[PDB]
């Protein structure tokens, strides 16, 4: 079986309802077709054609307006022609749907509103309602989010994300989400954005 | 000329189908044997007939019932699957099990409309 393709997601793995996600499935093994499957479902979601140039071909699958159904794991496969056998599965891509619960989450800086140069930045995501996990994402750096299991503390459910000592790379806009146990790909509404700005070596929250 | 008109319309739609979907003469007679009723103008029935007789469902990749990797499909070597692939899966084009019937139906509807427009007008002239 041929080497697996690569499956990427743009803009990012976490998507809000009524939005369209471009999943790019590409390879260098001269594939003229790519097929997309989700969570073991026997019917393929989409079949796409891509003319290989020197063996390099990419299919930009477009998911339609997203709903609670789009949440899960996605794998794409590649084939040389209509009758050829399919490649090995690509590495699984996790697509998460937001805005699926009424419970809200809040993102704050556990050290405090300002963090000094020698101090560490710790981002606290919390909710009054029961959450199994909390997810942290940064704007622009749209990769796989940082998921931490929740803890019951101070009659709240919360997770601390230790970012380490203040650095200039910590600057940016951050959002956290919550997920419940049975449906880990369904997330809450995003928390209010937390913009962090580097000031005098230190970090500050900017509104 | 009512008999000539109903027989000629059927022949024209069969020829259009054979042209667009690269179906051999034998498949043309297979379609004719079920299209001879007054269903020659319904793209829906023709699409179902094409699906059943030419096994268009067997053109698409399938996954084993009890678990397994995706496979090309039982009919991928048949000419109908190559014709469907050229017609509806080019570079930059997309397809799913739900979209294919509608695409085939739209093209069959174009065939029917063109056949009867051309047949009526030439005869009237
Ligand atoms: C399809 O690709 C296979 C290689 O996986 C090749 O052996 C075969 O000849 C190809 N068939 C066509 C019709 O191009
Ligand atoms: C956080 O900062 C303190 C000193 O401010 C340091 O002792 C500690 O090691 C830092 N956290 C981690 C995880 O190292
Ligand atoms: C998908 O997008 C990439 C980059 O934008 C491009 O190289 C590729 O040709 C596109 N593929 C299709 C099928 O549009």
């Amino acid at each position: 079986v041929s080497k697996k393709p690569s499956l990427s997601v743009q803009p990012g793995p976490i998507v809000a309802p009524e939005e369209t996600l471009t999943l790019q499935c590409g390879s260098d093994a001269g594939y003229n077709r790519f097929v997309l499957y989700k969570d073991g479902e026997r019917d393929f979601l989409q079949l796409a054609g891509a003319q290989p140039q020197a063996g390099l071909s990419q299919a930009n699958f477009t998911l339609g307006p997203v709903s609670r159904s789009y949440g899960g794991q996605y794998r794409c496969y590649g084939a040389h022609n209509l009758s050829s056998e399919w490649s090995a599965p690509s590495d699984p891509l996790d697509i998460l749907i937001a805005g699926q619960f009424y419970d809200r989450v809040s993102l704050s800086v556990q050290p405090g509103p300002t963090v000094a140069s020698g101090e560490n930045v710790t981002l606290l995501c919390q909710s009054q309602g029961w959450m199994q996990t909390f997810l942290l994402t940064k704007e622009g750096a749209a990769d796989d989010p940082w998921r931490l299991r929740s803890t019951y503390q101070s009659q709240k459910y919360q997770a601390e994300f230790p970012m380490g000592p203040v650095t200039s790379a910590h600057a940016g806009t951050y959002r956290c989400y919550g997920s419940q146990s049975s449906k880990p790909y369904l997330l809450t509404h995003p928390s209010d954005p937390l913009e962090l700005v580097v000031s005098g070596g230190g970090g500050l929250e900017v509104l | 000329g009512e008999a000539a008109r109903i027989p000629a319309a059927i022949d024209a739609v069969i020829e259009g189908i054979k042209s667009k979907f690269s179906i051999d003469t034998l498949g043309g007679e297979a379609l004719k044997s079920v299209i001879d009723g007054t269903n020659y103008y319904d793209a829906s029935y023709i699409t179902t007939a094409i699906y059943n007789k030419f096994q268009v469902s067997s053109c698409l990749p399938s996954v084993p019932f009890l678990g397994g990797p995706p496979v090309p499909g039982a009919g991928a070597n048949k000419p109908i699957c190559s014709a469907v692939d050229k017609l509806y899966l080019g570079s930059g084009n997309f397809l799913d099990k739900s979209s294919l019937p509608g695409s085939i139906q739209k093209d069959v509807a174009k065939i029917v409309a063109g056949a009867e427009q051309a047949a009526k007008a030439k005869a009237a002239m």
